RNA sequence: UGACUGCGAGACAGACACGUCGAGCAGGUACGAAAGUAGGUCUUAGUGAUCCGGUGGUUCUGUAUGGAAGGGCCAUCGCUC
RNA sequence: UAGUGGCGAGCGAACGGGGAUUAGCCCUUAAGCUUCAUUGAUUUUAGCGGAACGCUCUGGAAAGUGCGGCCAUAGUGGGUGAUAGCCCCGUACGCGAAAGGAUCUUUGAAGUGAAAUCGAGUAGGACGGAGCACGAGAAACUUUGUCUGAACAUGGGGGGACCAUCCUCCAAGGCUAAAUACUACUGACUGACCGAUAGUGAACCAGUACCGUGAGGGAAAGGCGAAAAGAACCCCGGAGAGGGGAGUGAAAUAGAACCUGAAACCGUAUGCGUACAAGCAGUGGGAGCCUACUUGUUAGGUGACUGCGUACCUUUUGUAUAAUGGGUCAGCGACUUAUAUUCAGUGGCAAGCUUAACCGUAUAGGGUAGGCGUAGCGAAAGCGAGUCUUAAUAGGGCGUUU
């Protein structure tokens, strides 16, 4: 199909990748894998084993007028153990490469779709100022944006860096949740390309 | 960890494509007042009959 | 699409069941558990292959056959994976470059499944005479 | 990740509580006798839903039958004129001629006792 | 010497494991002139799973190779278990 | 999986393959390692600088409202009288060591490795054990408590009983980094971890109080306010306790047992009911009275009188049961998680599908070793859309038309 750049006339990008259909449950799945990816899973509890003391029997099993007791640390206790306690675990999911692919795909499609991509010729800045970026941005007209270059460049790293709605990623860095996230992503004619090759 | 067949069910069920073989019982040693038909059926395999499918298919960890 | 806009197809993800959790979720008291017994209880499970104490049908019966070591070196490809191969010459280091035997496979067979797509050589591996038909009629030839 | 049951259950025990305002003693201020106040409330109540048709009913033919044994006839014997000469007057609105409206109920048990004969 | 060898359509019975009946086909017989009959006994009890070990066969396997051992397969023996 | 196993419950390889690391040196005496010099590099133990905001409204107080700016390699940090990129401390970034520690290095010196000089009470064997996944098994191999006991490369060990042939190695002398394990300790960063019955037993002067002869066991207990501005003074009272004013404060029913301030439980006030009346205490009907406006087809409170009506849980054939459990309230308290797996649903790809470890300016991409599938039958050799049984190409079993 054909894809607008803002500077020169529209290019051709392939259907598979720019214009295939809206798999919303797969978008779904990478999404919610992807946020699974990120969680730390450090925390812990302390089960009856793990709690202070408790070795002894609090009192003998018929007589006092008590009900039965093993350990003061009984989860039933206050002060006792936690009776499922969590330990550290992993949260990620498998992803399937093609299904990250397809979920990639689709997420490009529905971007094209709803004109939340700009694409441009080329995105360079001169210096690792800030302020330098933001005029860019706003000749474009874009305030929450997602940069997308084929090559991050170090200058225009650290110009963004303090932007508050602004992220400049690399091709292989843009993951489907900040290519929805983002309320524009802006991308250079380099990355659209590489995006074909390993899309399609 | 993983699953651990039980070992015996593993020498006495061959998983075949239709189903898990097996040889037959009585058949290993009071043979001369068993009449030959008797023997002659009682010899090769068979199938598991439908019941014991789900019993032994859990015996070996086939599920 | 936006993140709080997203949902999976009906029916792909389900709460799972919750029981003792009170009288109207279905699963309260007992958790669909029954009343006594062993499989009430915490831990309560019956061993595989446990008929009650009478004998079981793993015991029952007898022992057979003996597995076949020799047969642990053997692979067979099927004539529709004759295609797969590369360098028109079929053999057991270009089979495993193609990845249709394994690695420790070090004796072939070829047997009639599907259609040979091109002409091949097979080079000191074994067919049957509905493969070795359907080779040669693709114009293969087989060497020791 | 770890839940705190303090605010949801005091909602859960003031709804009950609320409930079983005006009843005596812990049925109105302590939670579990409350509750099972509450719930028996609710078994009498529908209960009495059904009674509240037949105790009505049985108050109309009671006042039907003081009424037109005033006027010669049981109660019986009306319902069965009542029939012949097709009047299908209601025994609540028949009821309430009989108290209110006298001269009323007075025209339809002669109605009543002229189709018996 | 049919108290045969391979089987076996189809059933009965039955939680399973077991169990029962069996026309017919092939091989090889016995009796009868022959059609035929015979896969024990008028029928229904006389029995014991697996494991392990023993004996007779076997074209199976044989831890470098050839053997062998050992294992498998078929037949069969050892429980008032 | 092979195997092992009262062949029960269980135990459980290796070959081969993919990776991480990589290194070999000597007994005709070395690679290394240690120590002491020594040449340079870093690093650590104090620190320094560090941008850019005003007016206005509400307000006790502005950081919040509205308007208009500026810095950003510094924008989701902590505070400041409510929510601050620009108020303070910081942050990105750039500098910094008189002195000590440490790590890499360049040379040098001894010391060691070092057993000397190629391995004899050794290999092998018998008995009894142990280990090898292997429980005596047909039991190789390692090891040794007892007892024995070689050969010398034309020799010896192993290849899972054992023999022959072949292959492969050279034991009875040594040293050797990396990849690997762990964290009491120090620092930074982080968390779909807790937030005072939680989280450490311990947020608080906690391994304390207390209990125990002792080993040992083992608590409870956080919050005024922005700021003590912590209430001068007067009055009652015992020169009390505690209050009433005054004052402070935005707020004192924020007054020090101090944020909020629930429930049980205990009171005072008002309204109605209640001393001829029998029981799960309600529910249906229902008069009167009281209150309030909407002034009677209303709302609220009470409720005479009357129909019906023996709590709940558990466990049971069956419970008002005189069976069980609960004095009440508040808080806590029980189907979890990991790894293998089957079925279903919902997706990706499809005669293919998928990777594991691992690599990877690292949720990408690579890695396809492996697993499952595309062929079955047979105990198996094997044959193969067939195969097994069998004398049988006959019957029959399983398989093949997806
Ligand atoms: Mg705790
Ligand atoms: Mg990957
Ligand atoms: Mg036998
Ligand atoms: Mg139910
Ligand atoms: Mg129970
Ligand atoms: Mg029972
Ligand atoms: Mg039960
Ligand atoms: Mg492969
Ligand atoms: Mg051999
Ligand atoms: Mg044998
Ligand atoms: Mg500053
Ligand atoms: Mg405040
Ligand atoms: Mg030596
Ligand atoms: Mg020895
Ligand atoms: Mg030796
Ligand atoms: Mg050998
Ligand atoms: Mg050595
Ligand atoms: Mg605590
Ligand atoms: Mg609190
Ligand atoms: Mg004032
Ligand atoms: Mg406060
Ligand atoms: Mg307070
Ligand atoms: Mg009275
Ligand atoms: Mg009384
Ligand atoms: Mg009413
Ligand atoms: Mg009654
Ligand atoms: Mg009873
Ligand atoms: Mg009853
Ligand atoms: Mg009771
Ligand atoms: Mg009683
Ligand atoms: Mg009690």
């Amino acid at each position: 199909m054909q894809l607008n750049v803002n500077g020169a006339q529209a290019i051709e990008v392939s259907e598979r990748t720019f214009g295939g259909e809206f798999n919303e449950t797969l978008v779904h799945q990478a999404v919610v894998a992807y946020m699974a990816g990120g969680r730390q899973g450090s925390k812990a509890q302390k089960t009856r084993s793990e709690v202070s003391g408790g070795g002894k029997k609090p009192w003998r099993q018929k007589g006092t007028g008590r009900a039965r007791a093993g350990t003061i640390r009984s989860p039933i206790w206050r002060g006792g153990g936690t009776t499922f306690a969590a330990k550290p675990r992993s949260h990620e999911q498998k992803l399937n490469k093609k299904m990250y692919r397809a979920a990639l795909r689709s997420i490009l499609a529905e971007l094209v779709r709803l004109d939340r991509l700009v694409v441009v010729a080329d995105f360079a800045v001169d210096a690792p100022k800030t302020k330098g970026l933001v005029a860019k941005l706003d000749t474009l007209g874009l305030k929450d944006v997602l940069i997308v270059t084929d090559g991050v460049d170090e200058n225009l790293y650290l110009a963004a860096r303090n932007l508050a709605h602004v992220d400049v990623r690399d091709v292989q860095g843009s993951d489907p949740v900040s290519l929805i996230a983002y309320d524009k992503v802006l991308v250079t004619v380099s990355a659209v390309k590489k995006f074909e090759e390993l899309l399609g | 960890p993983k699953m651990k067949t039980k070992s015996g069910a593993a020498k006495r069920f061959k998983k075949t494509a239709g189903g898990l073989k097996h040889k037959h019982a009585f058949k290993s040693h009071i043979l001369t007042k068993m009449t030959t038909k008797r023997k002659r059926q009682l010899r090769g395999t068979s199938m598991l009959n439908k019941s014991d499918v789900a019993r032994v298919e859990r015996s070996l960890r086939l599920r | 699409m936006q993140l709080n806009d997203l949902r999976s197809a009906p029916g792909a993800r389900r709460e799972k069941h919750r029981p003792g959790r009170g009288i109207g979720s279905g699963l309260g008291k007992t958790g669909g558990r029954g009343h006594k017994g062993l499989t009430s209880r915490s831990g309560g499970k019956v061993a595989p292959g446990f008929e009650g104490g009478q004998q079981p049908l793993h015991r029952r019966l007898p022992k057979f056959g003996f597995v076949s070591l020799k047969a642990m070196d053997r692979a067979e490809v099927r004539t529709s994976e004759l295609a797969k191969v590369e360098g028109d010459v079929v053999s057991l280091q270009t089979l495993k470059d193609a990845n249709l035997i394994n690695q420790h496979v070090q004796r072939v067979k070829v047997m009639l499944s599907g259609e040979v797509g091109r002409a091949v050589t097979l080079k000191g591996i074994a067919a049957t005479k509905g493969a070795r038909a359907a080779i040669e009629a693709a114009g293969g030839k087989f060497e020791d | 990740a770890r839940v705190k049951r303090g605010v949801i259950a005091r909602r859960r025990h003031k709804k009950i509580l609320k409930l079983a305002k005006g009843y005596y003693g812990a049925r109105s201020r302590v939670f579990r006798v409350a509750k099972q106040a509450v719930i028996k409330a609710g078994q009498y109540a529908y209960r009495d839903r059904r009674q509240r048709k037949r105790q009505f009913r049985a108050l109309w033919i009671a006042r039907i039958n003081a009424g037109a044994r005033q006027n010669g006839l049981s109660y019986s014997r009306l319902i069965a004129g009542l029939k012949k000469a097709a009047i299908e007057i209601d025994r609540k609105v028949l009821a309430d001629l009989a108290v209110n409206e006298k001269a009323a109920f007075t025209a339809i048990v002669e109605k009543a006792k002229a189709s018996l004969a």
